């Protein structure tokens, strides 16, 4: 039952989110790592300052504050008891972005399996935010915040808070929570991996141009121009440079972790992208298969149907900086 | 007011209009719930004239709700004079008074953009009477601002209330409690895949193949939005009213006309919808241009 | 007055201005969305002279939305008189009454920074009536604070509404998709590439080499801005207004002049824009200065 | 006023014992169980006389305020005049006949904010703090000496709708004082059947009718956390509509199903139409 | 479950072709990749590609791959992921005769039966759905019709 060391996963999430010292923390499990980020992340913000958004308030007060709303004033006859309905702009830290941090901190606190020191600091922080209102979190809340008015820093912790909320399961007690075993399931790990590379490539491969490319079948059908029945085909990543174009398809499988039969079903998808994709520049067309392995990395090259294809692996669990070298090293070989 | 004038031009199926007419005679409090551009406002003016059977303005009244709308204006309230405060009969109070005189003839009140205002603040006491069963003089009530308890207001049975609500906003996930009990929702489909929508285009010098290609794209596009629940619900999906408009001059439909429409209506709308994935905007825009 | 007179100095392509008039005359309400510094305010006063075809100020009205506008101000509200309150017809209601004074000659209402205010509150009843189809006496509607005696307000057909929404501040964006259907959105680009911008620089004693250099450097920056979508989207991209101004005295354009621009205005703008690594700031400032 | 009530006899007696002690009952339950009807009839039983005058009923909404309920300053022609409310007026009537029982029905009590509405008086209306001893000067009272005391005879009955998804947490102020009582749908009961039996409905139609709805009610309660028991459909629709003397049969039933139950399912089940189709089929087929 | 059902459906179709289509010859044949690499001659890492069902006729050879997919059973987007596999089988297979190539996809459906024909890359590929739960005898009669058409 082998999986990636948990600390390394956090780096892939960071690139996955498009944006620290973990040596200190001794809790190997993910929630220990993730909580320390959020718990420290909030503290970094407070030094510079949390977001304060002017929330207009229309309320019944004993006097003129800002703009009086004449209609609500006369209609309710508030003038007679020395009151007006007046609109003014209170400055709070109670914004939707800020509320989400606090509600998640409760979740972090309630988790049964968590480092004691981590919970101690978090319980302090929950206390340190008296004005903010606790909330019952759903994805719909985070959906409203996709506008991204918040700073580049806030969007990081909110992504963390988004991750915890989605990966929270009740445990021994009705109140307390238990963390999901994220690593074990391939689908979410793969979707991380596929997004991890796409965001990784734009940052590091300044040399090449990186786009996910939608592809259309070469087909024509006598019945329909639409071709809805045909599978929708969108590249995982395409990394085009003037000298060579290249499509990569990457997926996380448990079977491949075993050093026997090999799982290469994804390759069936790949060839058809190469065929249906037609280059105007006509420099060359190449493909790459990259999977995560634990112990060691092996690269093979193939000339299958007039296409230059790579089967390759990376030894996640080695070390994160060396991994960065290994990922760039691979793309150098094939891209050229 | 013959149905023949009313129902051909409409894109909505003759099946659904019947269902709409059933509930409206039965319940008298009806809400048409559909996205912008599906003719909610368009039908409601026609439906009123269908039911009455004649084109008369007096028997039909139309208003739009908004946050400023309040009880004091709608039903009864006090308006300042140069100095004094005079009580003033509001719309619904004045309108029902017209309805009392002629009980047999059906009367219609059309309330557009109902979700914007809290119904309780506007109707208030009258949400009790406004329900379909609790109508007629037996359930009469004296109003909040009535000088004496003797004066009473009851929503006569003849009036039917039509409310036009658009599920185009994220806030409406928390639908008001007041609407559901007293009003009966009816869903309006966008209705690209309809015979009558096509026939409107065909009469206006349109190729049959071009029209069907368009329907396949939009039906595909709206289906993509329907899949999501977190960011874009079913109600966000595109209406059929961008394409209807702009052909009055006689300018023939073509990709050129569609190209302006996509660039100036549906492309930025998708920019607002799909902020997080810019490429996803491009995927559709070229597809729609295609 | 005519297109040639207006478009002498405008850096916007002729293509959009005709596209603008194509959508505006059919649809009667539009929005010009572009980053700050692209002449949104500049053209809009000029467009008023085109559609009327004559330079008269009375047929034009210009206002700006300050996130404190309300229905009491725009259309109908109650204002104090000396001791007691009175009803005051707002600006738009005053304008529409002028507009129906003569239907033949078109009337323009220009609303800068429409994006700011809560538009559902301001327009209220007008949100239905503004649209091209829903104009004229057929769609007469009674207002909120209207007199007990029935008086109804309809947007006349002649009126045209133009809005000017900047796309930099993301929060202040129209997400009321019911409302976004009334308006047509015309993106306005920064205007660097066009010669009509360049000719303006050349005529003021400028070397063509530096001019072509300037646009080359800027367009590189805007792509870096446009490529991101998380924080700095397509809309944030830098406008051309900075370079336009300050040369009237006879100051010739040179890197000495550009150096003042970049250090003083753009360089603060960039550090706020990115605010993650200073190195990226140092890169782009030096590129422009280099 | 107790000849045909579909609610079981045990509960309605329990309410009478509960009401005579606590004096403040809230009736939960799905819409369409005659919450107003049982409360209205129960009120007459508590008095023992089917008289309208003693009883008064009001529907709460979010903008219901103390000014409407108790005391407010509405304008006359020239100047502001204090205007008695509903409850205040109601109690002045109750003081006349302390021996007799006066009863106040408050519909949709959960919807409004109790505190802004009741104001000062919320402390008094609790059964303990009642009578002359606990009299308090009211907020708008010009003279301190005049006070308002809730008499012991007054009993407050509240109707609360369980069905709404919008509801998350009940108001604290409500729960401390009022004793919530749950009204079951009572779709399967003797009196409801016997009511239907006296009307032209055969026994098979009854068992068909009770059986098919019972599974639907059972289904929603089964998914307890997903949806509460109280969402389960009531019986009031089947009661109503037979005043015309029409024989109740499957031909008649299909109208109520399609007109009344079908939108209710549509609103309740917004996730899967296929699930809706399953349950509509069984009722008729 | 679906994996059992999908694996079942393949076997049910395979023998079904053996019994009913006495005229045609039906086999499940192992295929080899075009690929040549210096690193590995055996190409062991690459997936084993085995046809689900191959029926051969003088005019052409027909390859079919069919599976049970949950989404198609319900009433939108089409879950036809296996089409990627089909081309790779056809592309990899170069028949000695070279006359023609045959492709079909058949899916289990409950409500309705649909048939389409596609020319994608110059290759004959067809997608159809058959209603299931109608009745065993006529459904068998229905399946026979499909094989007749596309085999031509
Ligand atoms: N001719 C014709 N026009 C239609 C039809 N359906 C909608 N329209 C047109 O679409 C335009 C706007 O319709 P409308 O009802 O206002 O949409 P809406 O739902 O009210 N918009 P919103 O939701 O934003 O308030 C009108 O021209 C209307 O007549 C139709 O079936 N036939
Ligand atoms: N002379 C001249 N000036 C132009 C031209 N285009 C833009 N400008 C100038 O750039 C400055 C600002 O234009 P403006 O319309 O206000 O941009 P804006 O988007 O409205 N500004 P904001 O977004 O901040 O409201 C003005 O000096 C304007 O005249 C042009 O083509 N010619
Ligand atoms: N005759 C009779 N009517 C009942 C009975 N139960 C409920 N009803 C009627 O059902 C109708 C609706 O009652 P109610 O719950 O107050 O309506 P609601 O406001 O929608 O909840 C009224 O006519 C009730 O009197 C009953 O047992 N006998
Ligand atoms: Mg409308
Ligand atoms: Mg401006």
């Amino acid at each position: 039952q082998p999986v990636i060391p948990v600390r390394n996963i956090y780096y892939m999430l960071t690139y996955a989110w498009g944006y620290a010292n973990l040596e200190a923390i001794p809790g190997n499990n993910l929630l220990d790592i993730l909580g320390y980020v959020l718990n420290k992340g909030v503290l970094q913000l407070s030094r510079r300052g949390l977001e304060l958004d002017y929330n207009p308030n229309t309320e019944i007060i004993p006097g003129i504050k800002g703009r009086i709303e004449f209609a609500k004033t006369i209609r309710g006859f508030h003038l007679n008891h020395g009151k007006t309905v007046s609109t003014f702009d209170m400055l709070n830290e109670d914004t939707l972005a800020n509320r989400i941090i606090k509600s998640t901190l409760a979740i972090l606190i309630k988790h049964e399996k968590l480092n004691s020191t981590i919970r101690d600091e978090a319980r302090s922080l929950y206390r340190k935010l008296p004005g903010i209102s606790t909330l019952h979190l759903t994805p719909q809340h985070f959906s409203y915040l996709n506008g991204g008015k918040n700073t580049r820093y806030y969007k990081f912790v909110i992504s963390v808070c988004k991750f915890i909320v989605n990966n929270s399961i009740p445990g021994q007690n009705k109140g307390h929570y238990r963390f999901y075993d994220f690593e074990r399931n391939e689908k979410e790990m793969s979707l991380l991996y596929q997004k991890f590379l796409y965001e990784f490539c734009r940052r590091e491969l300044t040399s090449a141009n990186t786009t996910r490319s939608y592809l259309k079948w070469d087909a024509s059908s006598i019945s329909d121009q639409s071709l809805n029945l045909l599978p929708r085909m969108e590249t995982d990543i395409t990394i085009r440079s003037s000298e060579k174009i290249l499509i990569v398809d990457a997926k996380y499988y448990k079977s491949i972790f075993s050093r026997e039969k090999f799982h290469s079903q994804n390759l069936y998808q790949l060839m058809n992208y190469l065929w249906s994709l037609k280059p105007e520049n006509g420099e060359n067309i190449g493909g790459l298969l990259i999977y995560p392995h634990v112990d060691t990395a092996v690269k093979h090259r193939y000339k299958i149907n007039g296409f230059d294809i790579g089967l390759c692996t990376v030894n996640l669990g080695q070390e994160w900086p060396c991994i960065h070298q290994e990922l760039l090293d691979i793309f150098d070989e094939y891209l050229k | 007011y013959c149905l023949e004038d009313a129902l051909n031009d409409l894109f909505i199926p003759e099946t659904t209009i019947e269902t709409i007419l059933k509930r409206l005679t039965i319940k008298k409090n009806i809400i048409l719930q559909g996205p912008p551009g599906v003719g909610k406002t368009f039908v409601a003016r026609r439906l009123a004239y269908l039911l009455t059977g004649e084109k008369a303005p007096q028997r039909v009244n139309m208003v739009q709700f908004h946050q400023s709308y309040s009880y004091e204006d709608f039903i009864q309230g006090y308006r300042p004079n140069g100095v004094g405060f005079r009580r003033k009969d509001g719309i619904f109070y004045n309108f029902c008074q017209q309805a009392k005189e002629q009980p047999e003839k059906k009367y219609i009140f059309i309330i557009d953009e109902i979700n914007r205002a809290n119904l309780s603040k506007v109707f208030g006491e009258v949400m009790m009477l406004m329900e379909h069963d609790k109508r007629g003089e037996n359930w009469s009530v004296p109003l909040t601002y009535s000088e004496n308890d003797e004066e009473r207001f009851y929503v006569p049975e003849n009036v039917y209330i039509i409310g036009l609500m658009n599920t185009a906003d994220r806030s409406l996930a928390v639908v008001d409690y007041a609407l559901r009990r007293r009003f009966s929702f009816i869903d309006i489909e966008p209705g690209f895949d309809t015979p009558q929508f096509r026939n409107f285009l065909l009469n206006k010098k349109a190729e049959p193949s071009f029209v069907e290609s368009l329907c396949q794209k939009m039906n595909e596009l709206n289906q993509e939005i329907s899949k999501e629940a977190t960011i874009l619900g079913k109600g966000f999906r595109i209406g059929h009213s961008y394409f209807c408009c702009g052909l009055e001059d006689g300018t023939s439909p073509d990709t050129q006309w569609l190209n302006e429409i996509v660039m100036t209506d549906i492309a930025p709308l998708l920019e607002e919808y799909f902020f997080d994935d810019p490429y996803k905007q491009q995927k559709w825009t070229n597809k729609l241009l295609g």
